[PDB]
DNA sequence: CAAGCTTGCACAATCCCTGCTGGACAATTCTGAGTGATGGCAGCTCCCACCTTTCCTTCTTCCTTCACTTAGACTACATTTATTCAGCATCTGTATTGTTGGAGTAAGTTCCATGTTAATACTCACCACTG
DNA sequence: CAGTGGTGAGTATTAACATGGAACTTACTCCAACAATACAGATGCTGAATAAATGTAGTCTAAGTGAAGGAAGAAGGAAAGGTGGGAGCTGCCATCACTCAGAATTGTCCAGCAGGGATTGTGCAAGCTTG
């Protein structure tokens, strides 16, 4: 009778954002959940190692940026870094 | 009077849930306030990219429902995404159509 | 053994999926040995996770964790 | 009547199974093998159905990749058939031993 | 006199598998490392331990790669190692990503 | 500029000897130089990323060790 | 009065240092009392095994001192330390002397 | 100046307990410090993930036991588990 | 260039399966002290890049000479293609333990802060394994 | 024939241990819904054993060529130094960003209901293949 964590709703929203006419299977949504969880864990763990290396005690957005630069390949890393930086800028200039 | 951080950053992924996941998953004992925003942006970007490629590979095969095969195709056919997911097995996805030209008839 | 339940046509179809056009007659025993070794490793680690869970039903999570530990990440079975 | 030349139906099967996604080992014999291997570790061990299916997906993908590497090994030796020594070479260069 | 082709090769094999020093020369490798680094970020400084570590890594990598290449060549019924063998070792090994 | 040639043919031969290689084609040396250059590219790129994060200009041995553990080729004896 | 947890555990590795590292290495919130003892015992066993094998190798080389090459021989000449340390590269440790059969004359 | 941190004294102690006539270099000493740090990190990370799977919050001796079983091969795992059980039993019996 | 076995391509009619609404409730969000981690600045060592100098261990050609790769010939093994016939996978179906979750209680257990020693890292001096 | 590099006292630092006092994690029942073995039967794809042909793998023999091996001439690298000097590493000083801590409130997520997408079979188109 417990609740369960999922990224399915947001993956579905992004899919409707990028392909408003195509739906998604349930097996494929499970796959998308697994992919999002894996990338989340990779980036967070790399940022945690980065924090321990510099003896800092905080993951700021800078450790996330360095983890993305370390983990994603070239054009993917560039685009992801730009997306994140623009998102943080939009977040800050809205109080 | 409560505007969610996902809207405040213009994202579709949950900034707050990501922040909680970072805090519980003990990566460091203190988590900045731009870390969840950045991470949610990155995850939503990568999701959107794979979903765009899978939607292309679904419209390619005259379908309106993405299945695991289309994700396999969208990943294994892209250089960057196949490098990111080199050691990832996808369930019920198969392999890419590929025959060595040595094995074909002359 | 039940290792013979992986029949010759099964291994031949697997070879077909991998692009193989012609298969020696001694491939089948060697492939059975390779498959058994791989299964041994994965189920050993899965049962280890199950035991540490104080459980006795091997969940798909235990399998996925064992595979991820082996470096062979698997998608679509939850988590 | 009709007798296809040796190799053409091999290409046909290659194209079919690289077009398909379903599993290529029958479910029940693989379930029996999984349970037999598990009995060597702990007894009265029950398996989720999803657990056996995940094990089958894993083993199938592993065997497919190993076969692709074996085929590249066989092509290297200027052959067209795969041999046990090709599997051994692939699993040594990959590291899947010791 | 003249040694037959293969005795000196095996003598070198035994000798260099016995020893443990760095088969590449220090300074040319350091220059290579520095030019790659400056192609990444300009006016970096290094550490003698860091360049020595890079040399240890690279030579271990190349020794392992040549071992795999030798396996491939022997598989093709040769003793001469050729670039196609290096390419096969890399492809099976997993460096084609 | 173009210092890769400093990895002379005798150096490659010596590495091959340590690898148990008996005969060597003359086309090896170019492929080996390309392989070495790409390996170095990856490792030094990751090490310089680590150095930039710590807001430094020196690439110590810690960055090299971390970047080598990233690629999957961890190294013992330079700390870390 | 004061007795170190290592001497009480009958160990040589520092149980206190390992407990601090676990508590600060950020692995969970709370760290059990027997966890650092178990971990230091395991680490001491592993280092004892490697030291044993490397010392045998050094004696086989008639050398009184253990150098990296001896560690490399101790590791790669065993069947389980080689597996545990297969992706590890030992600095200045060299390679096992091996030549393929066909390359022999 | 500052103080550095290592396992040099303890590696020295164990070496004396297994080879009283043998000394150890300094480069080999750094190699063994790196090895000990690496093994500590492996087992600690495995125990962290093990607890995180089972929704626990504590690394007990059981998490370290299962991590030693997971990471090490057969005979090494057997003897390491025996050593750990012996040490924790002596520690509890001396408390 | 005719005739075959395989596949792609177009309809009919389901079935199930992904949409789709909607109450419940955990989890986000707002707000405000509280505070410690982290910038910002000065200053210091220190190791790092740059330069000079022999002194040779390596590198580079160059011939030449042979062993090794490769191309063609050619047999028989050995895999393949189709066939026919048991036979074991499969698909519902049904009961049945059993096993995993989920609550509620209760206490070992671990954190936490404080005081205090004893273990370490480091610093001078000192000889014995290693060329 | 050698010496640079593993080792003894002393000492300042600091962190591990002792010890006593709170939250709190989990263990320990107890119960109660899925749900994974376990047969069990109709059925029906499919694999297993076999004969025929054919087409690869392996062995052989012979040019040819290209790689190693030794011979001399350069030749940069390295080993030892000095020496400027920019950067990392410390410590102090704020100070502002992250953490609890407690109410609102609402985003989301099981649980029930429906249109439509693949689907499964039934038949043309065609189409490469084998002769």
């Amino acid at each position: 009778r417990s609740r369960k964590e999922s990224y399915s709703i947001y993956v579905y929203k992004v899919l409707k954002q990028v392909h408003p006419d195509t739906g998604i299977s349930s097996k494929a949504m499970g796959i998308m959940n697994s992919f999002v969880n894996d990338i989340f864990e990779r980036i967070a763990g790399e940022a945690s190692r980065l924090a321990h290396y510099n003896k800092r005690s905080t993951i700021t957005s800078r450790e996330i940026q360095t983890a993305v630069r370390l983990l994603l390949p070239g054009e993917l890393a560039k685009h992801a870094v730009s997306e994140g930086t623009k998102a943080v800028t939009k977040y800050t200039s809205a109080k | 009077k409560a505007k969610t951080r996902s809207s405040r950053a213009g994202l579709q992924f949950p900034v707050g849930r990501v922040h909680r996941l970072l805090r519980k998953g003990n990566y460091s004992e203190r988590v900045g306030a731009g870390a969840p925003v950045y991470l949610a942006a990155v995850l939503e970007y990568l999701t959107a990219e794979i979903l765009e490629l899978a939607g292309n590979a679904a419209r390619d095969n005259k379908k309106t429902r993405i299945i695991p095969r289309h994700l396999q195709l969208a990943i294994r056919n892209d250089e960057e995404l196949n490098k990111l997911l080199g050691r990832v097995t996808i369930a019920q996805g198969g392999v890419l159509p590929n025959i060595q030209a040595v094995l074909l008839p002359k | 053994d039940n290792i013979q339940g992986i029949t010759k046509p099964a291994i031949r179809r697997l070879a077909r999926r991998g692009g193989v056009k012609r298969i020696s007659g001694l491939i089948y025993e060697e492939t059975r040995g390779v498959l058994k070794v791989f299964l041994e490793n994965v189920i050993r680690d899965a049962v280890t996770y199950t035991e540490h869970a104080k459980r006795k039903t091997v969940t798909a999570m235990d399998v996925v964790y064992a595979l991820k530990r082996q470096g062979r990440t698997l998608y679509g079975f939850g988590g | 009547p009709h007798r296809y030349r040796p190799g053409t139906v091999a290409l046909r099967e290659i194209r079919r199974y690289q077009k398909s996604t379903e599993l290529l080992i029958r479910k029940l014999p693989f379930q029996r093998l999984v349970r037999e291997i598990a009995q060597d570790f702990k007894t009265d061990l029950r398996f989720q159905s999803s657990a056996v299916m995940a094990l089958q997906e894993a083993c199938e993908a592993y065997l497919v990749g190993l076969f692709e590497d074996t085929n590249l090994c066989a092509i290297h030796a200027k052959r067209v058939t795969i041999m046990p020594k090709d599997i051994q070479l692939a699993r040594r260069i990959r590291g899947e031993r010791a």
